[PDB]
């Protein structure tokens, strides 16, 4: 909340303060990584809020990598495989996700819900990207 | 009756504060009554 | 600009027993009130002064009852839908039966070795398990696990709640669900059910509230100054939880589980609790579920008698004659007050001065004023009285609420202090010119002129005209008479080149040799009096400004 404040101080604002990839990408991680509750749905909304802002915000090779690791945490392994997609094709890619093996390693529970899930030919296509 | 139907109106919309310049809403209402306007 | 971020959060959750006992640490042990002999608390009683202090830290510090049984909370076994039900998936007659019925639960838990094939409720009982099984295993040997076959009472269903697989019920409810969908009233409610059963699960893996929480170990106690009906339902508990540790049955826990129940959340069961005198007893659940018109006044002022003012004003009295060294200190300044010494009347016109207070656009903010009498003073256009006593305050009251920044309506945008009742037959009959036609000519006809407006109501004060009389009024300004647009009713044309209009309200006189154009109003001083009137408003307010 402490995050999602300041974007809000941005979203609504005036137009030098317009929130840039970046600014997602923050208040995305945030969410990700928040301690307790549930926060799978404020980061769907920040998605479509981001999607909604196509014409000025892009994303980039971290917008992905957080949405995987989101998305594999809560167990929406369908919506991992599309953000995973897109982030094949990012130089460096897969490593990003590792994260060095931090925050529970999102690289290795991507795998494992893959595995977990009979999903193997999207795991192979994983495994080409690593 | 009166007054329990403010006490309910009022409930409904008590937090709604006037917190921002501008939302930055791209739609906008069409009509086609001075009054109104 | 960035915003002055505040970030502030408050949360309710279930208590742990553990947190229980720190908020007491304490123990209430006995049912006494207050000695009879001594008219003083009783030790480890409901007052006692070593659990909740000497008798301000009694209206904070609380106690603890150590339940010799436990109790489920009724808020999460009764109120429908259940809670305990759904989480256990056990329909709550089933259920309501191990805590209020003579029933008993086998297996209640799956965490640990168990040899007997019983399971589910047995609203009998079992015989071998009575004489038997007791005598092979020996009494002693039999106690240790006893609890772990079959159980009763509140007890049963903590073990259940405490040994439940949280993440084991969201596969199961999910699966479940979905095999209905591969499938009218019962399928579409079983539906419901396990949503909320998985929805239910999952709140509690990602909190720290413990679903075993749902039934009580200790009851926490209130502390005494809010409790000067619940001290009856104290002794109560009590006295039946104290009876059924004296025994170490099953009647007695039942006695000690509906005790409980009446203390939090009575009227849940049917017939609620009821004392000699044919009252129902209040739970917890239940607790927490003169004016004188003034016409000389300001639109701005109100008017405070002595007696009411100097009351809300004391403080600020006080003050003022100490820092005038009137009175020494806070003592003496009382007494001054107290005799009505005379030079408490000018300071009380000093310190009001340039402080508003509130009147209950119910409620206002006015600027008081000391009047004779005994009655409060308002102005017609409009109990309780609030002194502002911080700066904030005063500042809000004087620029925010006085009755000169507000003279429009939110609704719509309509002036709020319009002239009503005698205002407006004053402004009417003055407004009412000159009868006209037949009411002013009893014949068919087949007035004076003043020079200036100052002129025609000196006349009239003199009694030569009346406030109705028609008059003609020369008018060295511009057109701006409202009149009906109408063309002159006649024209008189001088053959040397002067013509003469005139219209229904007015003459206008031109020529065709000369710019000249003059003006003469058909009128009356009533008219002429009410535009001055409006007009000095305006010139004395931006002389005065």
């Amino acid at each position: 909340e402490v995050a999602y404040a300041t974007f809000e101080n941005m979203e609504y604002g005036e137009d030098f303060m317009k929130p840039d990839t970046e600014t997602y990408n923050w208040v995305i991680q945030a969410y990700t990584r928040a301690d307790s509750y549930d926060r799978v749905q404020d980061v769907a909304e920040l998605l479509g809020m981001m999607v909604e802002d196509y014409k000025r915000v892009q994303p980039n090779v971290k917008t992905h990598a957080l949405l995987v690791e989101c998305f594999t945490k809560y167990c929406v392994v369908k919506e991992a495989i599309r953000h995973f997609r897109a982030l094949k094709n990012f130089e460096g890619g897969t490593k990003v996700l590792h994260n060095a093996g931090n925050f529970e390693d999102p690289l290795s529970l991507y795998l494992r819900a893959l595995c977990r899930e009979g999903r193997i030919v999207e795991l192979i296509d994983a495994l080409d990207a690593m | 009756d009166a007054g329990y139907l403010t006490r309910r109106l009022v409930e409904v919309v008590q937090h709604i504060v006037v917190r921002r310049t501008d939302c930055g809403t791209i739609r906008g209402i069409s009509v086609s009554f001075i009054q109104t306007l | 600009m960035i915003d002055r971020y505040k970030h502030q959060q408050l949360r309710i959750g279930l208590v742990s027993p553990q947190q229980i006992s720190a908020w007491a640490t304490g123990e209430v042990t006995k049912p006494y009130t207050f000695h009879y002999k001594t008219n003083k608390p009783e030790k480890d009683g409901l007052f006692c002064e070593r659990i909740f202090g000497p008798i301000r830290i009694r209206r904070y510090q609380m106690g603890y009852i150590k339940l010799t049984c436990p109790v489920t909370h009724v808020w999460y076994l009764k109120r429908l839908p259940s809670y305990i039900a759904n989480l256990l998936d056990k329909p709550l007659k089933e259920l309501e039966g191990l805590v209020y019925c003579d029933f008993s639960f086998a297996r209640p838990i799956t965490k640990k070795p168990t040899f007997l094939r019983l399971r589910g409720s047995f609203e009998y009982e079992i015989q071998s398990w009575k004489y038997s099984i007791p005598l092979f295993f020996t009494t002693q040997g039999f106690e240790i696990f006893r609890n772990r076959e079959i159980s009763t009472g509140a007890g049963a269903i903590r073990e259940q709640l405490a040994d439940l697989d949280l993440r084991i019920i969201i596969e199961n409810s999910l699966v479940e669900w979905k095999q209905l969908g591969e499938e009218d009233r019962k399928i579409v409610r079983r539906k419901d059910f396990l949503v909320r059963r998985m929805e239910l699960a999952k709140h509690f893996i990602r909190t720290n509230i413990e679903p075993e929480w749902m039934v009580l170990c200790l009851l926490p106690v209130l502390p005494p100054e809010l409790r000067p009906d619940i001290n009856e339902l104290y002794r109560r508990v009590i006295y039946r939880n104290n009876t059924l540790t004296d025994l170490l049955v099953m009647c007695q826990e039942k006695l000690v589980q509906e005790a409980v129940d009446t203390l939090l959340d009575n009227g849940i069961r049917g017939q609620p609790m009821r004392d000699g005198h044919n009252k129902v007893y209040k739970s917890f659940s239940d607790v927490i579920e003169v004016i004188v018109v003034g016409p000389s006044l300001s639109l701005h002022r109100c008017g405070l008698p002595r007696e009411i003012a100097i009351e809300l004003f004391q403080t600020f009295v006080i003050r003022g004659l100490i820092r005038q060294h009137l009175a020494s200190n806070i003592g003496v300044a009382k007494s001054q007050i107290r005799e009505k010494k005379p030079i408490v009347w000018e300071i009380l016109q000093e310190v009001m001065q340039g402080h508003p207070v509130l009147l209950n656009l119910g409620i206002q903010s006015f600027q008081p004023i000391l009047v004779e009498g005994r009655t409060i003073c308002l102005h017609p256009l409009v109990m309780a009285v609030h002194v502002p006593l911080s700066l904030e305050a005063q500042a809000e009251a004087r620029l925010l609420m006085f009755s000169h920044m507000n003279l429009l309506s939110p609704a719509i945008g309509d002036p709020i202090s319009v002239p009503t009742q005698d205002m407006l037959i004053g402004l009417y009959v003055l407004t009412s010119g000159t009868r006209r036609g037949i009411c002013a000519n009893r014949y068919n006809p087949c007035e004076p002129f003043f020079c200036n407006s100052y002129d025609a109501i000196g006349a009239y004060r003199q009694k030569r005209i009346n406030l109705d009389s028609p008059l003609w009024l020369r008018w060295q300004l511009d057109q701006r008479v409202i009149a009906s647009k109408e063309v002159p009713i006649e024209v008189h044309y001088e053959s040397f080149g002067n013509y003469h209009e005139i219209y229904a309200h007015y003459l206008i006189v031109r020529s065709v040799k000369k710019e000249t154009l003059y003006i003469y109003i058909r009128t009356t001083v009533g008219h002429i009096s009410f535009y001055r009137e409006i007009e000095e408003a305006i010139q004395g307010f931006s002389q005065a400004c």
